[PDB]
RNA sequence: AUCGAGAGGA
């Protein structure tokens, strides 16, 4: 989408990928509350997919291996937002139903 | 009012196994007496063609109609959540047919692309460059094919005949063969198209439209995809018969060789048998190891024979045609026909004396031999011996009564899980809960 | 049960149009022809006559449906052109072929006839 | 408490249906028997019964 | 019908390629069809895996 | 014994002459047991290794094994068994024309094809079937291609103008009655 | 076909829509390739290379089965004098616009049958008909203007749709209203 | 099958030693354990062809089989001991005696 | 931008079939003619039956099916005929439409043949092709003595589109390309392939070498006819055929363009 | 039951050809030669012919219900 | 008197022709 | 009664024939013969629309 | 004048692994000036080459004598002068891979350009200064005329 | 019309 030459040098800052990969991981909810408990079973059931979206999203990574620019970057972040939330399932979902 | 054009309509085939098996169409009248289906669909429904009714059923009120047009309709059920795939995929004549299409060596004429482009429901209205210019304007078939694809979606694959080396040696991004599938920014760049990237395995063409893609672009895709290649096999064409099934001589020669070979094999295991040289491997009865020895030199001579016959086969074959798109058949039915149908068993063992000491009057007593046992040493189209026929009846009978004994207990086991589970409901605090309001996950999944 | 009459695959229905034009939108100098109780017949003969056609940029014809017993025709033109221009200027080319193909066989049954 | 099914109406579909109907024969095990031993070919088939046809379904 | 000619038969308004074979019972063509049953008269030795006899022949 | 045969019309040399002759003998499943078969005469030929110098019995033609629906499919032993199964079944669906005397028949349902023709590929068992005689169906023109797809998954093409001719065109008759 | 391979007839195209041959035979069926592989089903093929040596011949061909002097290349053999390719193509013109086709085509004359099963007596609808006196529901069957049965499995996929209104609607309000 | 005695044993691997037979498990070492070797083995059956299904429905199947503390059976010596109101266990099984 | 010059040249006629070769034409119009050969002459049949005595073994409508299919002699007279659509008559008169009756009654033991000579036609130029004055009459039914049949029927313009019994071929032969030079069919193996009659490759050559300019410009027919029409009427009726449709299009296209 | 009047496959008339054909194998013409002296030169009217049962010479076999 | 391999395919029809000609089909009703 | 008429029952506004195949049809399309579609009927609301 | 790259290559082999494709054949070529390997599919059928034909390769990003941007769509009618005139044969397609001997360091010595045209692939690698015009999801004709 | 039986389709 955004014509990222391989072969050039980035604009994008390896600490704008550490702060939005942190801000991203706040914006994944599937336990909702700031208790304890909301907090940890929060940390519990994203855990998998964030040690995912660190190790892909690194800033080694996306200088090295990846070379997206700030706005690539940006758009990235959005899309894994966005695909995650239609992920998650739906109340009223039959789902003893549709596993057997 | 009369049921009338795109009215919204449940289909339904029995058994209903799965929610697939129950989706929701809009209506088309049509001349002559029976319901059509798009092919795609078959796979889902399970159905075809050969003498199979299925069940139609009109909703009543605009809040019903609403129901299955926002939950049901078959666009919607293009990927299953059992297997996180797409349950329907392209299938028999449109998937050989692509698979001729995407050759590297397909070009296409101005009329003939002119024509093609009719199809196509979503096209832009522009012609594309064609990928020949000077010495004659050509199109090539991947060409056409990018213009099929949705949007700017990118997948690699690989064609079924991909070699295993080919990935580690030179020409790793310059497939010799053609057999490194690369869609980027949704323009077919290589690759030859089969069942791996337009069936119903995981990250498929058809998946990440999908995905990336509502269902509305991917209904599209499955209809343009058959549309166009249905109309370019009225000029391609495809057949089988008689020619397909026959090797050169130099095949049958090394297959005899092999089964003449296998045969004294066997003649060796059981004259050491007899003088008792044989000597029992470990946790096993001597009549145990002799069955397995026997069983080991009769499946390698299967394995040889079929090899020999699958290398044997120009790329003209229809056989092979239909092997390597995966539309119908496999490597094991070829050899069946070219080659070696193989050994018969019954409860997973070679032909039993039903006879005593013997198969049947026509052999001496206590031959354990390969002919005597159900090994069936001709291909169908050298056509089998009197005993092969009726041994090979023997085999078939089996698949007969598996198909129609278990049918019963299956169904069964289907019926009690969903009397189990019918009532497990994802609530609105995201728990997962039965009707008696228990908590069975905290969260769906986990 | 359901058995079309037969002759439906070549007779109008009253009010059925023989004809109808419409613009294509999404590329300039192109229309659609939709022509009723027609085949494969005329679709390919004006289509491939069209082709022969320098100012023609595009034509093509599908039948939607076998059932059915209509074709669409796709035809574009140079923008000093018009694809009403280009299908009858086709139809008259045909018509010409045509009618000198029967006058030179009523020539050559003559000629073979009689020596 | 009588066996049933000894009679049958001759099937006078075509001729063929006619002829194997006068040559067929029954095994009184019950057609929901899941037992598959007296459904397989047994050997001693040869000449006397046609290995081929059966009734593919329950039967 | 027995014995009787084609020609016979035809005049009886028969066909002659109808085998017989069959009853008419209150005008229904009724086939019999043959039932399997173990010979009599034999010494059959049998065995189960799961019953309180080691070995019973019956005849 | 075959020269005798070959005029039985005029010698009334029978069947049962030839197993009053000793050379044809019925033989049980059970005494099949002690029997040892040829299953040609071939195999009672001097051989570079003998299988068997004892045999007791030779099967007349090996093709007896198959009942009558069976005995209707060409080249049988070219076919994976279950499609011979198939055929044994759907062979009692075919019409045809069912008997001769239909038309004294008040059958409740019956089937008359109009133009029954005899395989042009034929068993020799389909003489004694009388297939030849009240066949089940026509002689067809087929084409094995992809064409235009409506013959996907089990399903065929069939042309429109052979069926205005005639081809595989049937009556069916339903009886009435009442008292 | 009498190898297992059944269909229904999908379209009918007349003569001028049906490939041709050079000679201008048109199939009177086709049939789809993919019916073949998996079937294995090679004694059609073989029926139908016979047939069409049998029909230039203007003999009955012999498919007796365990015949070792009738082979697939004598039998191509045997076409090859009647000017055909041995192995029974030819190269067809598609109907509508006259081409060639690429591929070659397996076409010949092969035995066909019309099963009893024939559409018009299996199509049904019902929209308001006769009910059951004891449970008030439609009625069974075709003969009775009967209701298709929605069944328990149904009943369950309904539920794995989440389609609670229409389910209501199948289970009550379209088979037994009361009050 | 013996798990009890067989862990016991001087040079077993006590750790990783399991059966099949998941009442033994349920019996031994509880029923969080016949939860994870209940997935186990259906996982086992389902996949020896190769098919995949999606964790969540095998889980939500041996979480069923699991909640009330003991193995409940797919069976109405199960389903139909259940809570589970007098209607609903009359669909599935027993019809009248639980009536 | 224009128009082809077809040239023609027929290699054989007889009152059976016409062969013929139009060269200088395109793929399309050679295609097209084929198809109006078949679908789109129109021939007079018999297309409505009356049976006042059927006491023959075949049921009145396989009669009449087989009345059906008898082919007439339809030359210069189904030129003047109208389609019944057309035409003003309540159901049928002499501009519509040939009567013809058969009455035959068996009265011997011998087997009475009913054939196409039993049909008597109302006009003299529209009998059966057999009846024309070697070939037999068509068999239409054996009668057993005291068995009769007693008909009255009707036979109408129409065209093959309609029903095969207005088809007047009873084969059409089409070729172009004898020697595959455009490789619009390609062979496997060429030495395996017979030559067409029309080949002029020497016989140790397969196929001609491929030409990368070349398209089809001559095309080879054999038109059979079923004797309803002479072959070469049947050529020249299937042109007028086409070029009227044609200029029938034309005529609504010109109306719609000047409705626009 | 009795002869086609067409061809299925190509519309040829051979209604007229099934008494020439049996009075051509009497007087011991082949099948093959009896249907070129017919000029049935496509496989598909030979096979109409060569394949033809005769059924309605049975059907006169009854008495008719009327004298 | 040995029947030869040439002759044995007409020979055994001709054998299978009279039991048929004999028994017939339903010979055990 | 449970499972013959509860659980499951005979409907109202259903339809059975023979499939064959359509490519010319969408995926989400049926092709429904002309006596079932007049058999069957839809309540449609009368509005000024 | 938009032209990116241009040699005088020899034809070293062809269908070295076998004839894959009946219509189609893969050169490999060596450039005689720059030193450039040439991997080449050609649809032989239209336009037959053999072994130790010498022809000349030209890439460029327009055919148009005058600088002027391709919008890839297909104008038959187009009477603008053409360099496509001065050539027998000729390819349109798009650059899908630049892969090159860099290091963490160092820049490429070595570049090799990757496109395919509809599928007719092409591999032409070399010292990278001759490269450099080559630019991946860039559109570029390929033209091609032997020499005698 | 119901009950029972049998034969079939996927
Ligand atoms: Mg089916
Ligand atoms: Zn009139
Ligand atoms: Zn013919």
């Amino acid at each position: 989408i955004f014509h990222i030459n391989p072969r050039l040098p980035s604009d994008l800052h390896p600490i704008k990928v550490v702060e939005g990969v942190k801000e991203l991981s706040k914006k994944l909810v599937i336990v909702n509350g700031d208790d304890p408990l909301s907090r940890q079973a929060q940390e519990n059931a994203t855990l998998l997919f964030n040690i995912h979206l660190r190790s892909t999203l690194c800033s080694r990574r996306m200088a090295e291996e990846f070379r997206l620019s700030g706005e690539a970057f940006d758009w990235l972040l959005g899309e894994i937002e966005s695909k995650f939330n239609q992920a998650i399932a739906h109340p009223g979902e039959m789902v003893g139903a549709l596993a057997a | 009012r009369h049921m009338c054009d795109g009215d919204i309509v449940i289909f339904n085939r029995q058994p209903t196994l799965h929610k697939m098996s129950m989706m929701g169409h809009r209506v088309r009248i049509l001349p002559w007496s029976t319901f059509r289906l798009n092919l795609s669909v078959t796979t889902p429904y399970n159905a075809d063609f050969d003498g199979d009714e299925m069940n139609l059923h009109l909703p009543q009120s605009l809040e019903t109609r609403a129901e299955i047009q926002e939950l049901a309709m078959v666009p919607r059920m293009i990927v299953t959540p059992q297997s996180n795939r797409p349950v329907m995929g392209i299938v028999q004549d449109t998937l050989t047919a692509v698979r001729k299409f995407t050759k590297r060596d397909v070009f296409l004429e101005r009329g003939e692309v002119m024509n093609l482009l009719m199809f196509l429901s979503t096209w832009d209205g522009k012609v594309p460059q064609p990928a020949i210019l000077k010495p004659r304007p050509l199109w090539t078939g991947k060409q056409i094919f990018s213009l099929i694809i949705p949007g700017h979606i990118n997948c690699i694959r690989t064609h079924s005949t991909h070699p295993d080396d080919e990935d580690s040696g030179p020409y790793k991004h310059i497939s010799p063969g053609d057999t490194k599938v690369v869609v980027e920014n949704g323009e077919l760049i290589m690759g030859i198209l089969c069942k791996k990237s337009l069936g119903t395995s995981a990250g498929s063409l058809v998946h990440i439209s999908y995905l990336e893609m509502g269902h509305d672009i991917t209904r599209l895709f499955y209809s343009n995809i058959q549309t166009v290649i249905n109309n370019w096999l009225l000029i391609e064409g495809h057949t089988i018969g008689i020619g397909d099934s026959i090797a050169d001589s130099k095949t049958y020669q090394d297959i005899q060789n092999t089964i003449k070979k296998a045969k004294q094999d066997v003649i060796e295991v059981i004259e050491k048998a007899h003088n008792n040289e044989l000597e029992p491997t470990p946790g096993n009865t001597l009549r145990q190891t002799f069955e397995n020895q026997v069983n080991r030199i009769l499946n390698d001579a299967r394995d040889k024979t079929g090899s020999s016959a699958q290398k044997s086969l120009s790329e003209y074959n229809n056989f092979k045609s239909m092997v390597v798109s995966g539309a119908k058949g496999s490597k094991i039915n070829i050899s069946q026909v070219i080659a070696v149908v193989g050994q018969q068993n019954v409860e997973g063992k070679r032909i039993p004396f039903g006879f005593k000491h013997r198969t049947l009057p026509h052999f001496i007593k206590d031959d354990y031999g390969p002919e005597s046992r159900g090994f069936v040493e001709n291909s169908y189209l050298a056509g089998l011996t009197p005993t092969e026929f009726f041994f090979h009846a023997m085999g078939g009978r089996e698949g007969l009564i598996d198909t129609a004994v278990k049918t019963a207990e299956t169904g069964y086991i289907q019926r009690r899980l969903i009397k189990s589970m019918e009532s497990v409901m994802v609530k609105y605090d995201a728990t997962v809960r039965n009707s008696i309001n228990q908590v069975v996950q905290l969260r769906y999944g986990e | 049960m359901n058995a079309p009459p037969a002759f439906e695959s070549f007779l109008l229905f009253e009010g059925e149009k023989k004809i109808t034009i419409n613009k294509d939108t999404k590329v300039p100098n192109a229309c659609l022809f939709t022509i009723n109780k027609e085949d494969h017949t005329l679709g390919n003969i004006i289509k491939s006559q069209l082709l022969k056609d320098p100012q023609v940029l595009f034509a093509g014809y599908k039948v939607p449906h076998p059932l059915e017993h209509k074709i669409i025709i796709r035809v574009q033109t140079t923008p000093d052109y018009s694809p009403q221009e280009a299908f009858t200027n086709a139809i008259t080319d045909l018509i010409s072929e045509l009618s000198l193909l029967e006058e030179r066989f009523r020539v050559a049954i003559k000629d073979k006839q009689e020596g | 408490q009588a066996r049933a099914g000894v009679s049958q109406v001759l099937n006078r579909l075509t001729f063929a249906s006619t002829l194997s109907h006068l040559r067929r024969l029954n095994s009184p095990i019950g057609r929901d028997g899941k037992l598959a031993k007296p459904r397989q070919l047994h050997n001693t088939l040869w000449g006397m019964v046609c290995p081929a046809e059966t009734p593919e379904g329950h039967a | 019908l027995n014995g009787l000619t084609d020609r016979d038969l035809c005049e009886l308004n028969e066909c002659p390629l109808d085998p017989g074979g069959y009853f008419i019972i209150n005008g229904s063509e009724k086939v019999l069809i043959a039932q399997e049953k173990m010979a009599t008269n034999t010494v059959y030795v049998f065995a189960k895996k799961d019953s309180k006899y080691a070995y019973t022949g019956e005849c | 014994h075959i020269d005798q045969l070959k005029e039985r019309e005029y010698n009334n040399y029978s069947w049962q002459d030839l197993v009053a002759s000793g050379v044809v003998e019925y033989i049980d499943t059970l005494e099949e047991e002690t029997v040892m078969l040829a299953m040609t005469p071939d195999d009672l030929q001097e051989k570079e290794v003998a299988y068997c110098s004892t045999y007791t019995h030779c099967e007349i033609h090996p093709s007896m094994i198959l009942g009558v629906c069976a005995s209707i499919i060409p080249f049988p032993d070219h076919n994976q068994s279950p499609r011979n199964t198939y055929q044994s079944a759907m062979g009692k669906q075919a019409m045809g024309v069912y008997i001769t005397n239909f038309h004294v028949r008040m059958d409740t349902l019956a089937h008359v094809l109009y133009y029954p023709q005899k395989p042009l590929v034929t068993t020799r068992s389909m003489e004694y079937l009388r297939f030849r005689e009240l066949p089940a169906g026509i002689n067809s023109i087929v084409a094995i291609a992809s064409y235009t797809g409506y013959n996907q998954e089990d399903s065929v093409i069939m042309n429109r103008s052979a069926v205005d001719r005639g081809f595989f065109r049937s009556v069916f008759y339903r009886s009435y009655k009442e008292q | 076909s009498r190898h297992g391979q059944k269909g229904t007839c999908g379209i009918q195209y007349r003569q001028e829509d049906m490939p041709f041959t050079c000679e201008g035979i048109t199939p009177d069926i086709i049939i789809n390739p993919h019916a073949i592989p998996s079937r294995m089903t090679i004694g059609h093929l073989i029926e139908c290379l016979q047939g069409k040596v049998s029909a230039n011949k203007g003999e009955i061909g012999d498919a007796t089965p365990f015949n070792d002097a009738v082979n697939v290349q004598k039998i191509s053999n045997l076409l090859s004098d009647y000017g055909y390719h041995l192995r029974g193509n030819e190269v067809l013109y598609n109907g509508f616009t006259g081409r060639k086709i690429t591929s070659q085509i397996f076409i010949g004359p092969t035995y066909y049958q019309r099963l009893k099963h024939m559409v018009d007596d299996k199509i049904h609808s019902r929209a308001r008909g006769p009910i059951q006196i004891l449970n008030r529901q439609p009625m069974e069957g075709r003969s009775r203007d009967g209701g298709l049965r929605f069944g328990e499995m149904e009943r369950d996929c309904q539920i794995a749709h989440g389609a609670a209104q229409f389910l209501r609607e199948r289970l009550f309000e379209a088979s037994d209203p009361y009050q | 099958v013996s798990l009890m005695r067989v862990l016991s044993e001087k040079d077993v691997d006590p750790v990783r030693t399991t059966s099949n037979d998941i009442v033994e498990i349920f019996t031994v070492l509880g029923i969080e354990a016949v939860r994870k070797a209940l997935e186990r083995e259906l996982y086992h059956v389902i996949s020896f062809d190769g098919s995949y299904v999606n964790y969540r429905h095998l889980a939500l199947l041996c979480d069923t089989m699991t909640c009330r503390g003991h193995l409940m059976a797919i069976t109405r010596h199960g389903v139909n001991r259940q809570d589970t109101g007098p209607l609903m266990k009359c669909s599935f099984e027993e019809t009248v005696d639980v009536l | 931008p224009y128009a082809n010059q077809p040239t023609v040249r027929i290699t054989e006629l007889t009152d059976e079939n016409v062969k013929f070769i139009i060269e200088n034409t395109d793929l399309a119009v050679a295609n097209s003619i084929r198809r109006v050969f078949i679908a789109e002459v129109p021939i007079i049949a018999i297309d409505w039956v009356q049976i006042d005595a059927n006491s023959s073994v075949l049921h009145d409508e396989f009669i009449a099916h087989r009345l059906g299919l008898i082919p007439l002699t339809s030359d210069d007279i189904v030129d003047k005929l109208q389609y019944s659509r057309d035409c003003t008559c309540e159901e049928f008169c002499p501009e519509c439409s040939v009567e013809f009756t058969l009455d035959v009654r068996c009265n011997e033991d011998q087997t009475r043949h009913v054939t196409s000579r039993d049909l008597i036609s109302n006009s003299p130029r529209v009998i059966p092709v057999t009846s024309r004055n070697e070939q037999d009459d068509i068999l239409i039914v054996k009668l057993r003595k005291g068995q009769e049949l007693r008909l009255r029927a009707y036979a109408k313009k129409g065209f093959g589109k309609e029903h095969a019994k207005w088809n007047p071929t009873a084969g059409v032969a089409f070729e172009y390309d004898p020697d595959n030079a455009l490789r619009h069919t390609v062979y496997p193996k060429p030495e395996e392939w017979p030559k067409s009659e029309y080949s002029e490759l020497d016989e140790d050559e397969s196929q001609a070498p491929y030409d990368p300019n070349g398209k089809p410009e001559r095309f080879y027919y054999n038109v059979e006819s079923c004797g309803s029409l002479r072959p070469e009427t049947i050529v020249l009726s299937a042109l007028s055929g086409l070029k009227k449709k044609l200029s029938d299009l034309q005529t609504q296209l010109s109306h719609e363009i000047q409705s626009d | 039951m009795i002869i086609p009047v067409r061809c299925f496959t190509c519309g040829k008339i051979v209604g007229n050809k099934w008494e020439a054909y049996l009075g051509l194998l009497q007087a011991e013409y082949t099948e093959g030669d009896a249907l070129d002296a017919l000029g049935l030169k496509r496989y598909c009217c030979r096979r109409m012919l060569l394949a033809h049962v005769d059924l309605i010479e049975k059907l006169l076999n009854y008495a008719p219900l009327e004298k | 008197d040995e029947i030869t391999p040439d002759l044995w395919q007409e020979a055994c029809w001709i054998v299978i022709s009279s039991y048929f000609d004999e028994k017939g089909l339903v010979r055990q009703q | 009664r449970v499972r013959g008429n509860l659980m499951g029952k005979r409907v109202d506004f259903s339809a059975r024939t023979v499939i064959t195949p359509d490519p010319n049809l969408s995926i989400d399309q049926v092709g429904v013969p002309r006596s079932i579609a007049a058999n069957m009927t839809f309540a449609e609301i009368v509005t000024p629309f | 004048a938009g032209i990116l790259f241009e040699d005088i290559f020899d034809v070293k082999d062809i269908d070295p692994e076998g004839k894959k494709f009946d219509r189609v054949s893969r050169l490999h070529c060596e450039s005689e000036s720059f030193k450039m390997d040439l991997i080449l599919d050609v649809n032989i059928q239209i336009y037959p080459v053999d072994l130790g034909d010498k022809f000349r390769l030209v890439i460029a990003s327009t055919l148009y004598e005058d600088g002027t941007l391709d919008d890839g769509e297909y104008n038959p009618t187009d009477d603008r002068p053409s360099r496509a005139d001065q050539f027998e044969y000729v390819m349109y397609g798009k650059v899908y891979r630049i892969e090159g001997d860099e290091t963490s360091t160092e820049a490429a010595t070595r570049l090799s350009a990757y496109v395919s045209y509809g599928g007719l692939l092409m591999r032409l690698q070399g010292d990278a200064n001759n490269l450099h015009g080559f630019e991946v999801d860039s559109r570029v004709y390929l033209l091609m005329k032997k020499l005698a």
